[PDB]
DNA sequence: AAACCTTCCCATCAGGGGAAGGTC
DNA sequence: GACCTTCCCCTGATGGGAAGGTTTATAAT
């Protein structure tokens, strides 16, 4: 099975594991460590930013690819903003600074 | 942004986020399904259900966006805002936050230094508590029950306030003056001794001052307003078919709202206490279950015995958010399939199915088709690729050309689990994999599956070619040996070629060159094993790096001459004149790489494979039932041992021998008989083939198929053969570990039911051990990567001569690993001199590549002080020099290369090859090799016999051979029999060591886990604290007493020991610090404290290397050294120096103390503190990184009260927010970006 | 034990039960308090409560003037509290007590002159009440005091009354436990009905309070279930209908052998048949997104849910390409036609405009515009100008 | 569960008008 | 040419109805 661009999960924007051939392959912590062992910053970033999260980055990268331009404008992974909302849902206040 | 901060949430700051108040626990209508007013899904509080559309429908378009329709109070905007809009519920009565109460270090608990139990009692409305007593009979804080409070109000109606419940705890936190209380504890720590006065005081003061530093207020521990989560974070989305799907968060919030509303109603309704107190407790229960369910009662969802998942459960754990989402995600542009062999591939390419290529590269194909006028618009290209038009196939060829793809094996033990290849379009649905890489992936073609990833950006396409390329990674990082090596058929074909047999057709003839050898074999005239001698032209570059070819005739075979054609130009042809099995196809490859380089070696390996496969194919190399020849002697040997056991049987039945004596007897005789049988078949195999030389018999090494497979190393070893053609030893139970009735049969004869059943016993423990070990090895390697990540090569040089002394591991008689292997690739700490003192063999510091290793090996040298990572003058990282060299590339390590992760991987990948249990089995000394006795650190004396006797416990026995190297190391106890002395000349084994017998872990993988965790052994040995004669104590009171007796100055130190523990130290003898008064297993803390950092960093490596040496695993000490460095990163000050028992990071103590010591001020003395891997990882500057790995709740709570801040300064926290990690390419980018920042 | 349900079950044991004299005499204490209130009214509970609140309003009106004059004459003038109470007690009607306090001639006596102006009018407010309520400013206070005493008697007696019979609430609530509502919720919703029963019980009817409290608590628990059980709240009568349908289908099990035909319930029930299927389609309850999935694995129902609001990028790229194509195409026509098309449609503009809307600022009104559009669309209808755009329409 | 009653919201019906059609 | 009856659109007028609330007395802990 193979997949280029399929559907995504509702609460957290990540390609679904189904159903079932069109699920995106899993990139666990071990594969992230493998990408860290080699010095491969852009591969890892595009792996966890453009290809799974970053609701805007997916569309940006797709349009660029179809235009012959291979460049990524990485944004914030949606799961991280969800995490910020969940932490803030407690008596905890977690924010971000200047820019 | 550039940082993240966490702090307490004040009620007003809570309302700030909220855009509306939730009043009713409703979600949708049940017939319209629209969001009810003030419900959890209210479109007025949060936002519209539909994009750019109003709930009432009056406002419908992008024409007007910013407006709040007076109809329904909805503002028409993007519906995605329901993902970001929060809300709030106004709690009728205050409610405490569970984390600030139930967490191990209870915030409110030691914030007022009240006990947790009493706060819990007060919250349940089971007692009162006083607040702000002033001039009262009672204190400002106290507890009293119903009757006590009953008649207490009449005493003082005013000036005496005692509440009950959460309001009481809040008010106690509010009127509390933190500065006033703090300003006392300080003095309570100064005057009064008795650490009980210092147990919680020294931590309570920290808590107070950090609370003041953060700026947050204590009253916020009790939640006045309850924040709510946006609706899209807990959707009620319709699950089709039909039924709805909600989040347990919704049920929890519904309960909370119901209870708060009932409390309000009762308040207005004027109900008595018991009712409202029960309601308050219900509300507290609902809130605590909504925040962190399970700590109190585990509320359950309806229609299930399953508890409803709360907020905190959506963050912590392997499942949940941190591990399962932020650190790892499912990824687009990827695929999966079954891998199979295509050998025709080059090392840099792999066969990729066309069906997968079409789907993966879909956007590239669309764009390329639209570029060349082949498609009007993007939709047309979509439809074309959907129609399977021929024109697109060429386009595919155009877009895949020179576009690397990442191949990944399911389990990723080390970085080689992912490698990039050049796609080669193929039909079918199977992925073609290169054989040489199978060793790196640890993947067989038995059905294993692999995944593929397509790099998107140009930068990723470059990283898949210069860094992760299959050809750019050949030799492993854990050890210099190449991981790309011919495995089974290659080495078999080469061994068949290089083999020689006397009397082969054309033997002894001569040929013009290798071409004629090939032409002679392929024509059927000459064989491939003839002993022919031919002319070959070998190339040797010499005396200025100038190639000079050499022509001559050599003693060789036809097959070796044919194999010489593949060898690159620079090799000497002495590499090709031998049996040519696997073990030195490996060394041939290694020498080719370290002589000619990467480019020749790649094609060399490709050619080795290409030739070995075809030659093993045309050789036949089959296996028949007759190939396994049993020894005819086996019958007699078996019968002899079988009879031998009958004497033992008669021995025990009488009582002449005990049961255990007879069992050991039988087992020993059977093991010896097994030795005999295996030896018989081996002698009948190795020299089996005998033929006529020039017409007369002669015996040579055999051509037997299975034996050739054993000898070449392509497949099963000798232990397999012993069971193939002889009695297959004797089996072992799970424990008991050996049975008396061995397996007489060999696999060829066939087993009978009983012996097979006996074998299954040992078979099960083997199978089972692999499965459950898979789970624990992951845990080990994960902890290892967790303790190491942020450590990166950051500096060029540290400038320290410290290093560590590298000496060969000469244990017992011979050496386990020479010094070249423990020194190669590293840098000298100081100038090694020739054995003649005062000279220079190597400069101050230089990278010792193979040439310096050879130079050292020639000169008599077993002493080289090597710079190590543990001892290095670098802060927040390691410098390239002290670390040394290592990579797939053999040069000095680059800068910015994250070595901690690769070291954790180098230690974790072999962790799966270990075992869970060891179950070992097995007196003057006899020197083996001719040399000279050299004693080390021994005090002796002469006695009646006239010879020498040892007076010291520690005495090493070295051997200075005719060369001058030390290959012998033996320890002799007190009162030995010395025949020669120190600096004598021994014969070929003269015995100079004699004494008396008496005078009178698991281990494996769990062992490795124990060593890296610094776990105290069961029965520890204790260590002397200072030099001096030891002194005894009063008597046996409980255990015993032991008085330290320093010789000269301060001599008050002491300790207490149990008399049940035997003693070993001498009574009236001097004993230096770090000596064994008691035999036993040592602990890392004790070694570190009583010996030093280098002693303990050597102990850890030497001990953890034994378990890996037992199993065939070889890893350079460098990774273990980096781990050890990461362990002892903490330390504790002693004298408080210029500025403030404390524990801090070593680097910070230096940055604060050494810079001021320069400034002429007072120095600060620290004490190295040793921590396990998990404990050292528990302490980290970044709170995000710590909260990701373990204990999310506790870490987040503590960082919240601390108001701590995180600039992410690291790897894990960067991948969490999806940024360039600060290493490798990320290091190059972060360097430029950070240079311009903060400056 | 730890759970709060235990902190409640064992807390109510301290309050002893009451029967049978206790019921009657505590009810007599309640009625005696309310009868104290009844005489105080002289000088259906729905109007009675307004009468009570009106007395309370009168006392608040008087106390307002009291505290105003007090702040004026003590805080703003520094007269001792005793010199205020002694002179103010007894009249509370006229200004005779102010001039005397002026004549006192103490230091504060001068500041009275200034607050005399501000107190005179406050006193007229206070005195007028006498001509309204036909009472003196003192009798109002006394009546309110006695009636507050009556309220206190009723309060103590009623709290004791509910505390005594608390156990019956649990006795009733244990029957309903498993209806998607927690246990303490049930017992509390029953206590509410117990209070409502206490306030509406005549001890003289001779019946035992158990029956009335039982009825009220049963209602307060069942209706509360209907209200707070389902995540999607349902009208109260619909829960009754659902329960009736389920009861009938349960009773007919042994009759039909296995289960009843759906058309029968419309017969057995009063309702026509077409609504029964809607009532059964409505009853579906939400499934937790944490529900384990096939293979009993970690995967849950909250995972297999895609997001369908999103538009796949394959279509957004086509949207941008159509944008560019129509941008290049509209430039091929004239400027008049270009503006007309970008006006009638929202192309490159804030919003679309209607016929007269476009004609307003184009100097020639409706029909002219109608002739341009139909012409331009005709000029673009022609191939060799519509191919690149025709590639976008596929059906 | 039934029993009679009140507030609010429908989506449709009696009523009005402004003219409209047809004719001794 | 008017008169008598006819053919269609806004104010609201409302019977209709769904959603909501208050009672129910044997005794019943
Ligand atoms: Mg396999
Ligand atoms: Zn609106
Ligand atoms: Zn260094």
């Amino acid at each position: 099975h193979a997949r280029s661009t399929g559907s995504y999960s509702l609460v957290t924007q990540q390609p679904l594991g189904g159903k079932a051939q069109f699920g995106g392959q899993r990139f666990g912590e071990m594969e992230v460590w493998a990408l860290e062992a080699y010095g491969a910053a852009y591969t890892l970033q595009e792996m966890l930013t453009v290809k799974s999260d970053d609701v805007n980055g997916r569309t940006k990268m797709y349009k660029n690819i179809v235009d012959g331009n291979h460049q990524m404008e990485p944004g914030m992974p949606e799961s991280f903003n969800v995490l910020l909302k969940e932490i803030r849902s407690l008596g905890i206040n977690i924010e971000l600074e200047d820019e | 942004f550039d940082a993240i901060k966490i702090a307490l949430a004040s009620p007003d700051m809570i309302r700030s986020w909220s855009f509306g108040e939730v009043k009713k626990p409703e979600t949708i209508n049940y017939r319209t399904f629209k969001p009810e007013r003030d419900g959890l899904f209210c479109a007025r509080i949060f936002g519209p259900v539909k994009d750019y559309e109003c709930l009432c429908g009056k406002y419908k378009r992008l024409k007007h966006r910013g407006v709040i329709c007076e109809k329904c109070g909805v503002e028409v905007t993007q519906t995605k805002v329901r993902r970001e809009r929060m809300g709030h519920i106004e709690l009728a009565s205050p409610t405490a936050h569970i984390w600030f109460l139930k967490s191990l270090p209870s915030r409110i608990g030691l914030l007022l230094d009240m006990p947790l139990r009493d706060i819990e009692r007060v919250l349940y409305f089971e007692s009162y508590v006083v607040i702000e007593g002033g001039m009262t009979n009672l204190e400002r804080q106290q507890i009293l029950t119903e009757e006590q409070y009953l008649d207490a109000l009449e005493e003082f109606g005013d000036e005496f306030d005692a509440k009950m419940g959460a309001e009481a705890i809040q008010a106690l936190l509010k009127s509390m003056d933190l500065e006033q209380e703090c300003e006392q504890l300080r003095e309570e720590l100064n005057e009064t001794n008795s650490e009980t006065k210092r147990k919680k005081l020294t931590k309570r003061i920290k808590l107070l001052e950090a609370f003041v530093q953060s700026g947050n207020k204590p009253e916020w521990m009790i939640l006045t307003v309850l924040p709510v989560l946006p609706p899209d974070l807990r959707p009620l989305v319709p699950l089709d078919g039909g039924r709805f799907a909600t989040s347990d968060l919704n049920d929890l919030y519904r309960r909370v709202i119901n209870r708060n509303n009932r409390l309000k109603r009762l308040l207005d309704l004027a109900a008595p206490d018991i009712i409202v107190r029960n309601e308050k407790r219900m509300l507290q229960e609902a809130v605590d279950a909504l925040l962190d369910n399970g700590r109190r009662g585990r509320a359950i969802t309806g229609s299930n015995k399953r508890p409803l998942k709360s907020l905190a459960d959506m963050i912590k754990g392997k499942q949940g958010r941190f591990r399962q989402n932020l650190l790892g995600k499912r990824v687009d542009y990827s695929g999966r399939s079954v891998i199979t062999v295509g050998p025709y591939l080059r090392l840099h390419q792999c066969g990729l199915p066309k069906k997968m290529a079409l789907e993966l590269f879909k956007p590239f194909i669309y764009g390329k088709l639209e570029l060349r006028g082949l498609a009007t618009t993007i939709k047309a290209a979509k439809k074309m690729v959907e129609r399977e038009e021929a024109v697109v196939w060429d386009i595919l060829d155009e877009v895949i050309r020179e576009h690397p793809v990442l191949l990944n094996r399911a389990p990723t033990l080390h970085r080689l689990g992912i490698q990039a290849f050049e796609p080669v379009l193929i039909e079918g649905k199977a992925i073609q994999l290169h054989p040489l890489v199978c060793a790196a992936y640890n993947a067989d073609f038995d059905g294993d599956q692999m995944a593929v990833h397509v790099p998107l950006t140009l930068e990723a396409q470059l990283e898949a070619r210069a860094l992760m390329m299959s050809t750019n990674n050949i030799l492993s990082p854990a050890n210099g040996e190449p991981i790309i090596v011919p495995s089974q058929d290659v080495v078999l074909g080469l061994y068949y070629m290089t083999r020689d047999c006397v009397n082969a057709k054309g033997e002894g003839m001569v040929l013009t060159g290798p071409k004629e050898a090939e032409r002679l074999y392929r024509s059927g005239l000459a064989s491939l094993h003839a002993r022919v001698k031919v002319r070959i032209t070998e190339y040797e570059k010499d005396a200025n790096g100038e190639l000079v070819a050499k022509t001559s005739l050599k003693d060789t075979t036809v097959g070796r001459a044919i194999l010489w054609m593949i060898v690159p130009k620079g090799l000497p042809y002495s590499i090709v004149n031998q049996a040519l099995g696997k073990k030195a196809i490996s060394k041939m490859l290694n020498t080719c790489y370290r002589i000619l380089g990467l480019k020749p070696t790649v094609i060399f390996a490709d050619q080795i494979m290409y030739t070995g496969f075809a030659y093993a194919a045309r050789s036949g190399a089959s296996v028949g039932i007759d190939d396994m020849v049993i020894p005819e002697k086996k019958h007699e040997i078996i019968s002899e041992a079988e009879a031998e056991v009958a004497e033992i049987q008669e021995q025990f039945q009488s009582g002449l021998v005990t049961a255990g004596e007879r069992y050991n007897k039988v087992i020993d005789i059977w093991a010896a008989a097994n030795d005999r049988v295996s030896k018989a078949m081996m002698d009948n195999l190795q020299t089996e083939t005998v033929i006529n030389r020039d017409g007369q018999e002669e015996k040579q090494v055999s051509f037997n198929s299975i034996y050739m497979m054993a000898d070449s190393g392509a497949r099963g070893s000798a232990a397999q053969i012993r069971q193939l053609a002889g009695m297959r030893g004797l089996m072992a139970k799970p424990d008991g570990s050996i049975i008396e009735t061995p397996i007489t049969a060999n696999f060829r004869e066939g087993l009978n039911v009983l012996q097979y059943f006996i074998s299954t016993h040992g078979a099960r423990k083997g199978l089972a051990d692999t499965a459950l070990k898979t789970a624990n090895s992951g845990y080990l390697t994960r902890r290892l990567v967790d303790v190491a990540q942020d450590l990166v090569v950051t500096e060029d040089d540290c400038g320290t001569h410290e290093g560590i002394m590298m000496t060969p591991v000469i244990e017992g008689g011979d050496v386990k690993e020479p010094l070249r292997d423990r020194v190669l690739g590293r840098v000298t700490a100081e100038d090694v001199l020739k054995p003649g003192t005062a000279d220079i063999l190597v400069p101050r510091n230089t990278l010792l590549h193979e040439q310096w290793c050879d130079l050292l090996e020639e000169n008599s040298v077993d002493a080289v002080k090597v710079r190590s990572v543990v001892s290095c003058d670098t802060d927040f990282g390691v410098c390239a020099h002290c670390y040394g060299r290592d990579l797939a590339r053999g040069h000095i390590i680059n800068k910015g290369e994250a070595i901690g992760v690769i070291a954790a991987q180098s230690i974790g990948e072999p962790g799966t090859q270990l075992t869970m249990r060891t179950f070992h089995i097995g007196s003057s000394i006899q020197v083996k090799n001719k040399g000279s006795i050299k004693l080390s650190n021994v005090k002796s004396v002469v006695n009646s016999s006239g010879k020498l006797v040892i007076t010291s416990r520690n005495t090493e026995l070295k051997l200075i051979d005719e060369f001058g190297r030390t290959k012998e190391s033996y320890k002799v106890p007190y009162g030995a029999v010395l025949a020669k002395g120190d600096g004598e000349q021994v014969a070929g084994g003269e015995t100079v060591a004699n004494w008396d017998p008496h005078t009178m872990i698991t281990g494996g993988l769990p062992r490795v886990a124990d060593l890296f965790e610094a776990r105290r052994p069961k029965e520890p040995a204790i260590l002397a604290e200072i030099s001096g004669i030891v002194s005894f104590g009063k008597e046996t009171k409980g255990k015993r007493r032991l008085v330290i007796t320093p010789v000269d100055g301060s001599d008050p130190y002491e300790e207490m020991i149990p008399k049940w523990r035997q003693l070993n130290v001498f009574e009236g003898e001097r004993v230096e610090r770090g000596d064994v008064i008691s035999d036993g297993p040592e602990a890392p803390h004790d070694i570190l404290r009583l010996r030093g950092v280098h002693a303990v960093t050597r102990y850890i490596v030497n001990e953890v290397q034994d378990v890996y040496r037992l199993q065939g695993v070889k890893i350079n000490d460098k990774h273990i050294e980096v781990i050890v460095r990461q362990m002892l990163r903490k330390a504790t000050i002693v004298n408080a120096g210029s500025s403030d028992g404390e524990q801090v990071e070593y680097s910070r103590v230096k940055i604060a103390n050494r810079e001021l010591e320069a400034n002429g001020k007072v120095g600060a003395t620290y004490s190295r503190d040793l921590l396990g891997i998990t404990k050292a990882s528990l302490a980290t500057e970044s709170f995000i990184s710590a909260a990701s790995f373990q204990e999310t709740t506790r870490v987040l709570t503590e960082a919240a009260v601390a108001g701590k801040r995180d600039e992410l300064r690291g790897l894990k926290e960067n991948v969490i927010v999806g940024r360039l990690i600060p290493a490798g390419t990320g290091y190059a980018y972060h360097q430029d970006r950070m240079r311009r920042r903060a400056a | 034990t730890t759970d709060p349900v235990r902190m409640y079950m064992r807390e109510m044991g301290t309050v002893e039960l009451l029967t049978r004299e206790g019921e009657i005499d505590i009810a007599k204490r309640i009625e005696d308090g309310i009868n104290q209130v009844q005489c105080s009214v002289a000088e259906v509970p729905k109007q009675f409560d307004y009468l009570v609140n009106s007395m309370r309003v009168m006392m608040d009106r008087v106390r307002t003037q009291e505290r105003l004059i007090m702040k004026l004459c003590v805080e703003q003038c520094k007269m001792p509290k005793k010199n205020f109470i002694t002179l103010f007690t007894g009249n509370e009607t006229s200004d005779t007590w102010f001039n005397a306090a002026i004549a006192m001639n103490k230091p504060w006596s001068e500041k009275l002159h200034d607050v005399s102006e501000e107190v005179h009018r406050a006193l007229q407010k206070l005195q007028q009440i006498e001509e309204e309520t036909g009472l003196t400013i003192e009798q109002v206070k006394d009546i309110n005091r006695r009636m507050s005493i009556g309220e206190a008697k009723a309060r103590r007696a009623k709290k004791e009354m509910v505390e005594a019979n608390l156990r019956l609430v649990i006795s009733i609530a244990k029957k309903y436990t498993n209806r998607g509502l927690q246990f303490l919720d049930l017992i509390q919703e029953g206590n509410i009905g117990l209070m409502k029963a206490v306030d509406k019980f005549e001890y003289r009817r001779g019946y035992k309070f158990s029956t009335y409290a039982t009825w009220w608590i049963r209602q307060a628990i069942t209706r509360s279930i209907a209200d707070q059980a389902r995540t999607i709240r349902i009208p109260v009568h619909m829960i009754e209908t659902i329960n009736k349908l389920n009861r009938i289908s349960r009773q007919m099990l042994q009759e039909m052998g296995r289960e009843p035909t759906p058309e029968e319930l419309a017969e057995r029930m009063l309702m026509p048949e077409d609504k029964i299927r809607k009532v059964l389609k409505i009853a579906k309850e939400p499934i937790s997104m944490e529900t384990p999935i096939g293979d009993d694995e970690d995967s849950h129902l909250g995972d297999f849910i895609e997001d369908t609001t999103l538009e796949l990028p394959l279509d957004s790229a086509t949207t941008e390409s159509l944008r560019a194509a129509t941008h290049d195409v509209l430039a091929g026509l004239t400027a008049r036609e270009a503006k007309v098309l970008r006006m009638r449609f929202g192309i490159d503009m804030n919003t679309d405009y209607t016929l007269e809307e476009v004609g307003k600022q184009f100097d020639v009104t409706r029909e002219r515009i109608r002739q341009i559009e139909a012409k331009a669309l005709r000029k673009l209808r022609h191939p060799s100008r519509s191919e690149v755009l025709r590639s976008f329409l596929d059906d």
